[PDB]
């Protein structure tokens, strides 16, 4: 029970570049209350924020520097909603 | 010739807050 | 800043073997939101890989392919973690 009633999406979730933030969204309504946490595994540090918004609603954006395979997850109470991790490649700038 | 080389290899984590 | 308050520990944080997975875990649940980094120096690449459950622990493990000294590196933010780094003295199998 929580975890599963969650729902994401987003560019972010699918590919991303070096330097440039990836989108995505989070959609909880359905789900219990409590806390929803995100992280991202790979390469190279990730700089995270995050925005609850009026809608009951969350936007992500994240950057990493470095080329290569990364991995997104979005957990709801410390486990993965349906899809996390998102298995997510980054590639050089244009 | 006097130069140290080494194989570095790194892995990264980051998350947040609630 | 907060790296101060993050432990680490384990096996794999003191000797490991060559082709053997090496494990060891951290806490992190005193430190809040922020970064991990795993750095293993030495003779040869290492594969690494976090492990985080639904306990809420964080474990690391590694595979090196060659014996020597090498070196495990476990930075929050940047800054080192208590004992960090490690010698880690890599034996032959």
């Amino acid at each position: 029970g929580g975890a599963h009633k969650v729902r994401a999406g987003g560019p972010g979730l699918e590919r991303a570049e070096a330097g440039v933030p990836a989108e995505f969204s989070i959609w909880t309504r359905e789900a219990g209350a409590g806390g929803l946490a995100i992280a991202v595994e790979g390469p190279s540090k990730a700089e995270i924020s995050f925005e609850d918004r009026k809608d009951g609603s969350c936007g992500v954006a994240y950057v990493v520097q470095e080329p290569g395979d990364y991995e997104v997850s979005v957990k709801f109470n410390e486990e993965h909603i349906p899809d996390s991790p998102f298995v997510v490649p980054v590639a050089s700038p244009s | 010739p006097l130069e140290k080389a080494s194989v570095v290899s790194k892995l990264f984590f980051s998350w947040t807050a609630p």
